[PDB]
């Protein structure tokens, strides 16, 4: 035996290669970028409606101005996101700016992989994760959308959607989005895509909206705007 | 304070110190042991302060315990004189030890004199505390390097009770330690004077003017 | 079978098995003939000699740089028998621990405590799977400060005892046999004498006779305490002395 | 067996010897400063229920250190079915004194105790962090040592029954009490058989 | 060796029936698999003289540094993979760099070459981490010795050599060192023949071009220890060309 | 180290229960058996002490019964080697306990800490649990009397009466049916006690160093942990001789 | 190859055949003009009786190649 | 201390094999069923196997972190599962929950103390040497506004608010069956609050009214933890007025 | 060190009920040369025969009785690299208890202090269980106490116990002969006859030790009294 | 040279028996008045225990 730390034959890391295929199991997160605002929605992920909607969480505020979705390996997203609230807060309490986007999607990206069962101690990784996040909020400079994967890749996204088929919800947003677009259409263009990605049904106690605005703080949508946005597909 | 004196003769040590451990003039202890046998070839005099002058030869005992018992032969002087040196000075040291080093190595006896600092150093006759000087007046001319053994301890009895009566840093008893080199010899009794108390008639509370009050079992 | 079967993990690393010691640990001791050293050690009254094959494998060496004799203090010099890659090593362990005394002590370390804290590093190694035991071999000399020349060994394992007269090697057995005898019959030892058993010895079983540069021969005598190597002109005299014995 | 200051509402104590009992007299004192509101608390502990150990001075440390001092005499004292010598004992507080190092705070302790089974008179006086103390005389010790010193002296009857020495120590006791205030605060005196330990309350405030 | 399926060419902490480790071996193939390093011990200094094969036209000297600077007077000279190479430079420049600094004085060779080798040697121990697969040199000029050169193996066996190559022709090189005497000879010679072993070892029909690094610590730079002035390096590698045809 | 000498020595099951406890179980079987008895008054242990041999200096009270502290005492049914590290922690912190609250020490309490330091080896560090199960007997202030036993795994539970060793669970059987949850004087609790040494012991004429009972009552006021006596031990012997007769025909 | 201690198996028609090659190969019975052509990417896994100069005189490397010799083949 | 070599490595297989091994042991399993009230929440285990010989005291699976959070652990499995593995995940959340307690100046948000619970599992399975617990837990408090929680987490932390959850038995199986049973009018008493939690466990318990274990806590009042004969006369009310049913 | 390193343990119990590498180890102290020790109750005496097998032992210092403080003393069975740590570490031990109760350490007290190592090595990786068996004599506090430590951790107090070859025999005899408190010339006779039930390692008298615990301390004997009492035994 | 065997195949069926029939010729009952055997091994440990 080896390890899952060594190179396959390939030339790539065995690790790596599974993590991704882990992310389809679960979750789904779809953050659509219009420059009126960044939505991310998100499924709660039910069994029954009889679940309360009361403080079931995967969209969390990670600053006031940057909100996250999670998509994947939702055990694993659970302490990546405690994790990330606390490093950008020490940004946002030094620099006295409001975070950009693409700040708190780099910091993130290196904690992914330290992975190795040589080189690593308790605090540290023996596994990479397998949870690929959208950080969606509003900056100076504006609205923007970022997409991390595993793999550490940051990149820039107007619509990213990766989910159950991260491929699947994908696909249908070519079909739905177009580049320029209201915040009311960008929230319905979610709702269409987020039933094609679940392989459930569109209830309110099964999806979670949130949306981060100029001039305005990261929001969670209540049981009666959760129906408002049921109601456009 | 304190008393303590070592001589240099046919064999380690002979050693003379008083019992007690007294603060200026005042008792702290009635009787103690200045001058120790923790092993029986290394001997260790003791004068100034109690707390520093223990830790200091405590410390180089530890590390000659070892050197003993896998050679199977003499503990080393040396190693007990470079030890409290640099062990006590790492420290900083709380007051002043005078403190008399003795052990036969290999070849001859070598004494030593750890001072105030904190040193390791060679001469061959010591004598350590505020008594120094005047443990040394007899010593250094009743002793003219290496005498008769047994002379040696009729003379030391007599410095030492000399220590002991003329200067008030010694009270009860005066104790001899002597080691020819793998000896314990302990007489405490290096002067004439009664130990404790004397009651020849036994009154300390007239005849029953008190009475016994409550007797329990704490099981 | 037995010398590579598994029972534990105890054919990979230490731990006991069925054979009433431990695999690992007898590699280490097959370990010493692969070398292709063989020592005969010799305990005089004036000195305690070691002389061991010099391993010589080219004819660009200096020969003041390649040698198997080493100085860990200025009271004992020691000779390396086993794996030559395991001998460098050794060496520098016991140069810090014979350091760590000489410190402390104020003065040189006796033959029989070097041998003491090597011998139980030689049992860390061994005691230990995070490393493989030593495949060679200290045998220390040295003026003991009163017991008098000393002739000391730690195993590749680790334990030491005193000797009269010891030998490793790649043939360790035969050399001990061909070693008591010659104590047996007492010539006596002087230096030239006691140098002279252990050469002789060195050269019968293995069957050579050698050069002065493929010898190494390495005293301390009560001359001084300080180690040192003789020489060629000086072990080529003990060589010729050898003849019309005894 | 290092307590914070001295200062313990009452510091004191006196150990007398005969040969048919040996005797430990101890202010049964508690509460820091002035001020005190109780007279009752352990101080003298029996550690093989026959010896004692007396440590003195404020009631936290000085009773937290005893017990974990006691753990260790306790390992000793379990494993063989006969307990530790009172020699090796005395040294081994001199040790748990000194661990605490340079510019250390002050406890005073006495030990008194006949020894085990090797029989003869003990007693001893600890303080600072010092030299060993093995005496075959008499100990008083405590901060105002001169007072106790006195009266350790005071007591000796060397043929007289146990019961003399009791009603002879329980006058040195008040007498003390109104020399000091150190002594009284209550007291408890401690006849020491060697076979189990008498306890004893004075009347006296 | 063996091939067996679990521990002894898998572990490194695990000896063979024999005595021997197979890890130590296969690394051992290494240093024969790459070009030479060449290094003489003078007796006014030492000599180093390493080919650095021109793999890509868009190089300069300074790449695939085969030739390290290990103190102001040591150098080291490496033969075999490079990744093991650089591991064995940063604790001989660390070693070497305590020395100079505190003692004040040059450092004497040959027990700096036995702790370098104990590192080695340490590592093939263990299990867990791997025994070096490169063979290197270390070489001073020291005021108690001389010019020294110890040559420690894969193994970590040290010895010293008045004359060492170490590379993909070992017996074609350690020959010509023979025949010839630099053994005491005096450095500026020597930086010539060096190079003209170097010339003999690579040829023209398995290698295309390889840039001359040689290092000084002699005379010319009064025992500092430099890499080759651009002047010096040029003449001798322009001899070594020469002279062949 | 390896990898190939790996297949997890730590490993969660999917049954829940780890491999090397299950295997553990049956060595602490094999090591003789240790009781525990409630009194309404006492709380007991009585163990078969490890040595039945004719030599035996006899310098720890009982190999078996360990007295911990003056309010708690413990003894093992399991591994030797592995008895001692426990014990000697168990001595420490028993100990503590009492001494500085003035509050005996609850088997309740002990356990939790104990079970702790057994656990870890079992989840993780590639090592294994220890190969004594322990009945502590005590008396705390808060529940009242009480016994405890602790697992391999760091599992607990507490019973009132309880027997480890060989022929457990024949054991347990016999006093579920004598003996629920008090009813038994310390006199009666200490007979029930010998009954249970008797069937299971393969000798059933006993001996003072076959056995060894120690108690634990409150008497006079203060909590008295004692061993014992040889003469005390055997007259308990002479008196459960004659009633087993009677008893079972 | 050789190195059994087999009882359980391992044939041993194998155990003959490696060391008939030795016997023929010992001087006695003639190899001093025949050459053998002896090809193995392992080594590693051989005997020194079957290899090892002087029962297999000559013993021929090929290192990994360079970059000349890359330009010839191509 | 640690393994060296870790536990839980990412695999193929989707997950991770501790994950997978430890859903499959409370799976197994007996039924914990958490029932949200509005008086007191309360929760109960179906298995302690009481048969009087025996007394819970800590032997509970109901353990109570904080004056006003409890949590009932399902290790419990096709053989049962570890209270030794249980136990870890309850002293670091207890002394969390208290920190907590201190600085809200009302009872402890239970959401901070479920997250936190939710983390604590997930860290062993990024920890070197280490492994998730085997365990679901009904963590169950009451907010700092004074709202009645019932939380679940499950092996690798994932958290959700409920009405009512039921775990073990196949945990989807028995929840699903738990919304049937839920009223709101069955919670606005004390003692209807608690016939919901029983009417779960009675299903398939062996030698019930004695096994069944459930506490209850109140607003910051400590856990009362109901002895096996008080359970008892519940369980006889329901189990008629279910036979009823039928 | 400078590696990762190990820190599984190599032994995994058994559905059996036993841990495997102790059974081992056990066969290990058997295969050694014989070693019994007896506290008479009037002084404790260990006695051991030595394999050299060619008398050019100098040994005037390190023994198989090697004194481990001035009232402690050591003997071992099996194997003699196991040992080396053993005395070493007892070395140490009796240097810690020196320096609080300066009365160096006590029989029962040092036995817990080694079994508690010797779990941690076994319980452990990168260590490894012991094959030795030790035999601990003392004489401190009025009392003489013979223990015997197994190479898995395990402490048993006995009167008369042997290890080394042919244990089962020496055991049997050491029952029948010796009864608990007879006299120290019991003690020492039957000791040398256990030797004497099976040697062959050289008959001469350095190649048996012998060290006596008595109320004076510990001192190991000289090789020619050692003769005198294997004289009788025929 | 054949070991002790009996879990074998064909050929060390027939190696166990050459080894037998050695034994008892070399030095058994038989005897061997001039005839003395060489035998040459690179290394003996595939051998029978007795021979």
């Amino acid at each position: 035996d080896r390890g899952v730390n060594t190179f396959s034959p390939e030339g790539r890391l065995f690790q790596v290669e599974y993590a991704i295929e882990g992310h389809k199991l679960g979750s789904t997160a779809i953050g659509i970028q219009t420059s009126e605002g960044v939505c991310l929605a998100v499924e709660k992920r039910i069994t029954s409606p009889l679940m309360e909607p009361s403080s079931i969480e995967k969209i969390v505020e990670i600053d006031a101005h940057i909100g996250c979705a999670m998509s994947g390996l939702i055990a694993d997203a659970k302490t990546l996101i405690d994790k990330a609230r606390v490093e950008t807060q020490n940004h946002w309490f030094t620099y006295n700016e409001t975070m950009t986007v693409e700040s708190v999607t780099q910091a993130v990206s290196n904690l992914a992989l330290q992975f190795g069962e040589e080189d690593a101690d308790p605090g540290a990784m023996s596994r990479p994760f397998g949870v690929a996040l959208l950080f969606g909020g509003v900056d100076e400079k504006g609205p923007q959308l970022f997409h991390m994967d595993p793999s550490g890749t940051f990149v820039q996204c107007d619509a990213r959607a990766i989910g159950s088929a991260s491929e699947g919800a994908q696909s249908s947003l070519q079909e739905v989005y177009h580049k320029s677009t209201t915040l009311k259409e960008a929230i319905k263009s979610s709702l269409i895509i987020l039933k094609q990605v679940m392989e459930e049904k569109l209830n309110a106690t099964n999806i979670e909206l949130a949306t981060v605005q100029p001039g305005q703080n990261f929001h969670m949508f209540t049981k009666e705007e959760l129906e408002e946005v049921i109601k456009d597909i | 304070t304190t008393i303590a004196g070592v001589v240099y003769k046919d064999g380690i040590v002979l050693g003379a110190d008083t019992r007690a451990t007294e603060g200026m003039v005042v008792a702290d202890k009635n009787c103690s042991k200045i001058h120790f046998i923790s092993p029986n070839i290394y001997c260790c005099g003791a004068g100034t302060a109690a707390d520093t002058d223990m830790t200091t030869q405590l410390i180089s005992s530890n590390l000659e315990l070892h050197s003993l018992t896998t050679g199977r032969l003499p503990r080393v002087v040396t190693a007990n004189r470079m030890l409290k040196q640099m062990l006590f000075r790492y420290q900083g040291y709380i007051g002043a030890a005078l403190v008399l080093g003795g052990v036969d190595v290999t070849g001859p006896h070598l004494y030593s004199i750890y001072p105030h600092g904190s040193t390791d150093k060679l001469p061959y006759v010591t004598m350590g505390s505020g008594s120094l000087a005047a443990m040394a007046v007899f010593e250094d001319k009743f002793r003219p390097d290496m005498e008769e053994e047994e002379a040696k301890k009729l003379v030391s009895e007599a410095i030492a009770a000399g220590i002991f009566n003329d200067l008030g840093s010694g009270s009860n008893i005066d104790l001899c330690v002597i080691s020819k080199s793998k000896l314990d010899f302990l007489r405490p009794y290096s002067v004439p004077n009664k130990k404790g108390t004397r009651f020849g008639r036994y009154r300390c509370e007239k005849g029953t003017t008190a009475v016994l009050t409550e007797k329990v079992t704490p099981l | 079978m037995s010398r590579g079967s598994s029972a534990g993990f105890d054919r990979h690393i230490t731990i006991f098995s069925p054979e009433g010691r431990l695999y690992q640990v007898e590699y280490a001791f097959k370990a010493i003939n692969q070398g292709g050293l063989t020592s005969v050690a010799v305990r005089g009254k004036d000195c305690a000699v070691i002389v061991t094959q010099k391993k010589v494998p080219d004819k660009l060496l200096d020969s003041s740089t390649v040698t198997h004799l080493f100085k860990i203090t200025e009271n004992i010099g020691c000779v390396m028998t086993g794996m030559t890659a395991d001998s460098r090593s050794q060496v520098q362990r016991a140069r810090y621990e014979a350091a760590n005394w000489k410190y402390k002590y104020g003065y040189e370390i006796p033959v029989d405590m070097l041998c003491k804290r090597i011998a139980d590093i030689s049992q860390v190694y061994t005691q230990n799977a995070e490393m493989r035991p030593l495949g060679c071999c200290m045998i220390l000399i040295g003026i003991d400060e009163e017991q008098g020349p000393q002739v000391y060994k730690c195993d590749p394992a680790g334990y030491y005892c005193g000797f009269k007269a010891t030998a490793a090697g790649v043939k360790q057995t035969e050399s001990t046999s061909f070693l008591e005898k010659k104590v047996k019959k007492k010539f006596d030892w002087t230096f030239e004498q006691t140098v002279e058993t252990a050469i002789t010895c060195l050269s019968t079983v293995l069957s050579i006779d050698f050069k002065p540069s493929e010898i190494e021969v390495g005293v301390v005598t009560v001359e001084n305490p300080k180690f040192r190597i003789l020489t060629e002109a000086e072990i080529d005299a003990h060589l010729v002395a050898l003849a019309e014995r005894d | 067996m290092s307590v914070m200051s001295y200062n313990g509402g009452a510091v004191m104590a006196m150990k007398g010897k005969n040969c048919v009992a040996i005797a430990a007299d101890r202010r049964f004192g508690i509460q820091a400063q002035m001020v005190t509101t109780d007279f009752q608390k352990i101080f003298p502990m029996g550690d093989r229920l026959y010896i004692g150990l007396a440590g003195l001075a404020t009631d936290v440390q000085t009773v937290a250190q005893r017990l974990k001092f006691r753990l260790n005499l306790y390992e000793l004292k379990e494993g063989r079915q006969i307990k530790p010598y009172t020699l090796m004992s005395m040294v081994a507080n001199l040790l748990y004194e000194k661990r605490f190092g340079p510019y250390y705070t002050e406890p005073v302790i006495a030990g008194l105790d006949p020894k085990t089974f090797k029989p003869f008179i003990c007693s001893l006086d600890l303080i600072g962090c010092p030299m060993v103390t093995d005496d075959f005389v008499v100990s008083g010790t405590c901060s105002e040592q001169m007072y106790g010193m006195c009266e350790s002296l005071w007591e000796p009857n060397m043929d007289p029954e146990h019961l003399f020495e009791t009603i002879s120590q329980a006058m040195l006791n008040a007498v003390d009490r109104d020399a000091v205030s150190g002594m009284g605060v209550i007291v408890h005196i401690i006849e020491k058989d060697k076979i189990t330990t008498r306890t004893l309350k004075a009347r006296m405030d | 060796m063996s091939s067996i399926g679990t521990g002894y060419d898998l572990s490194a902490s695990t000896f063979s029936p024999d005595g021997r480790v197979f890890q130590v071996e296969y690394a051992m193939k290494a240093v024969e698999n790459s070009s030479t390093a060449i290094g003489i011990r003078c007796k006014d200094g030492v000599v180093f003289g390493v080919e650095k094969l021109v793999l890509s036209k868009l190089y300069e000297e300074g790449s695939n540094k085969r030739l390290f600077n290990v103190d102001r007077h040591v150098g080291m000279a490496v033969a075999g993979l490079l990744a093991d190479a650089r591991s064995l430079a940063d604790i001989a420049r660390e070693e070497a760099s305590n020395f100079r600094s505190n003692f004040g004085y040059n450092i004497p060779l040959k027990h700096l070459a036995d702790r370098v080798a104990m590192y080695v040697h340490a590592y093939t121990l263990y299990s867990a981490v791997r025994p070096f697969g490169c063979s290197f040199m270390l070489g001073s000029y020291s005021v108690n010795d001389g010019a020294q050169l110890y040559m420690i193996d894969p193994s970590g066996v040290s010895y010293g050599y008045w004359g060492c190559a170490i590379g993909k022709a070992r017996q074609a090189a350690k020959t010509e060192i023979e025949k010839l005497q630099m053994k005491e000879m005096t450095c500026r010679d020597v930086v010539k023949e060096v190079a003209k072993i170097i010339y003999i070892v690579h040829d023209e029909v398995k290698d295309k071009a390889f840039e001359l690094e040689l290092s000084w610590v002699g005379e010319l730079t009064k025992g500092r220890h430099e890499i080759v002035p651009k002047d010096v390096r040029e003449e001798a590698e322009k001899y070594a060309k020469e002279s062949l045809k | 180290m390896s990898r190939r000498y790996d297949s997890r020595t730590t490993i969660f099951s999917p049954e829940g229960r780890l491999y090397q406890v299950e295997y553990a179980m049956e060595a602490i079987g094999h090591a003789g058996t240790c009781l525990g008895i409630l009194a309404n008054d006492g709380v007991l242990l009585a163990a078969e002490r490890r040595n039945i041999h004719k030599l035996l200096d006899e310098v720890f009270f009982s190999e078996k019964i360990y007295k911990l502290n003056e309010d708690m005492a413990c003894s093992v049914a399991g591994i030797t080697s592995d008895a001692n590290v426990l014990t000697n922690e168990l001595r420490l912190i028993a100990q503590r306990y009492l001494l500085q609250y003035q509050e005996p020490i609850p088997c309740e309490q002990l356990v939790t800490a104990l079970c702790d330091i057994k656990q870890a080896y079992t989840q993780f560090g590639g090592k294994r649990p220890f190969g004594v199960s322990l009945l502590y007997i005590g008396w705390d202030k808060h529940y009242g009397f009480q016994l405890y036993q602790s697992d391999p795994s760091g599992n607990y539970g507490g019973w009132k009466a309880t027997c480890i060793g060989n022929n457990s669970a024949a054991a347990v059987s016999m006093l579920k049916q004598d003996y629920k949850e008090g009813e038994m004087t310390l006199k009666s609790a200490l007979a029930l006690a010998v009954k249970v040494l008797n069937k299971t012991m393969d000798v059933s004429k006993l001996s003072a160093e076959k056995v060894e009972i120690a108690t634990l009552t409150r008497e006079n006021g203060k909590t008295v942990i004692r061993v014992l006596k040889q003469k005390e031990v055997e007259q308990l012997i002479k008196k459960h001789e004659e009633e087993e007769a009677k008893a079972e025909r | 190859t050789k190195r059994f201690d087999s009882e359980k198996a391992g044939d041993r028609e194998v155990q003959r055949t490696m060391l008939e090659l030795l016997n023929q190969l010992d001087g006695f019975q003639p190899n001093t003009q025949v050459k053998v052509i002896a090809a193995t990417n392992r080594v590693d896994i051989l005997d020194p009786a079957l290899l090892r100069s002087g029962r297999l005189d000559r013993k021929i490397e090929f290192p990994m190649p360079n970059e000349e010799a890359r330009a010839r083949i191509m | 201390m640690s393994y060296d070599r870790a536990i839980t490595v990412f695999s193929p297989d989707g997950h991770l094999f501790q994950v997978e091994y430890a859903q499959e042991a409370v799976k197994k399993g007996s039924t914990a069923v958490g029932v949200r009230g509005r008086d007191i929440v309360v929760l109960g285990v179906e298995k302690k196997s009481v048969a009087k010989l025996q007394d819970e005291r800590t032997v509970r699976k109901i353990c109570a972190l904080d004056d006003n959070v409890c949590m009932a652990f399902a290790v419990v499995a096709s053989v049962s599962g570890l209270t030794a593995d249980a136990r870890i995940v309850i002293n670091r959340a207890r002394v969390e929950c208290q920190s907590h307690r201190l600085t809200v100046g009302d009872p402890v948000t239970v959401e901070y103390i479920t997250r936190y619970i939710a983390s604590l599992k997930q860290r062993y399975t990024q920890s070197n040497g280490r492994r998730p617990f085997g365990i679901s837990a009904l963590i169950v408090g009451f907010d700092f506004d004074g709202t009645p929680r019932l939380y679940q987490t499950d092996p690798s932390g994932t958290y959700h608010a409920w009405k009512a959850n039921a775990i073990g038995r196949g945990a989807k199986s028995v929840r699903e069956f738990l919304e049937k049973n839920y009223t709101d009018d069955a919670i606005e008493t004390d003692d209807l609050t608690i016939k919901l939690v029983i009417k779960a466990l009675l299903e398939v318990v062996q030698s019930g009214g004695k096994n069944i274990e459930l506490a209850v806590m109140r607003r910051d009042q400590p856990l009362k933890i109901l002895s096996p004969e008080e359970i008892e006369k519940y369980v006889a009310e329901i189990e008629k007025e279910k036979e009823e049913n039928e | 060190m400078a590696e990762r390193g190990y820190s599984f343990s190599l032994t995994t119990f058994s559905p059996s009920g036993k841990l495997v590498q102790i059974e081992y180890a056990l066969a290990a102290v058997a295969g050694g040369a014989p070693s019994v020790g007896i506290k008479a109750a009037n002084g404790v005496v260990l006695a051991t025969e030595k394999k050299q097998k060619s008398i050019l032992y100098d040994e005037r210092s390190v023994h198989k009785v090697e004194p481990i403080t001035k009232h402690i003393g050591l003997v071992y069975s099996g194997m003699g690299p196991d040992y080396r740590v053993l005395v070493h570490r007892a070395r140490k031990l009796a240097q810690q208890y020196y320096l609080v109760y300066q009365e160096p350490i006590p029989t029962a007290q040092l036995v817990q202090r080694v079994a508690s190592v010797m779990q941690e090595y076994t319980q452990s990786g990168g260590v490894r269980p012991f094959g030795v068996s030790l035999l601990i004599c003392g004489w401190n506090e009025g009392r003489p106490y013979l223990f015997q430590s197994d190479p898995s951790g395990a402490y048993f107090a006995w009167k008369a116990t042997a290890m080394g070859k042919n244990y089962v025999n020496g055991k049997t005899f050491l029952e029948k002969r010796y009864n608990e408190d007879l006299e120290l010339e019991d003690a020492i006779h039957t000791a040398i006859l256990t030797l004497k039930e099976s040697f062959e390692g050289q008959m001469t008298e350095d190649n048996i030790e012998v060290g006596i615990c008595n109320e004076a301390g510990f001192r190991r004997l000289t090789p020619t009294e050692v003769r005198d009492y294997l004289a009788a035994i025929a | 040279g054949g070991r002790r065997f009996s879990e074998g195949t064909s050929a060390d069926r027939e190696i166990q028996r050459t080894l037998m029939e050695l034994l008892n010729q070399m030095d058994g009952f038989d005897t061997l008045h001039r005839v003395k055997m060489i035998m040459a091994t690179n290394r003996p440990d595939t051998l029978d225990p007795a021979l």
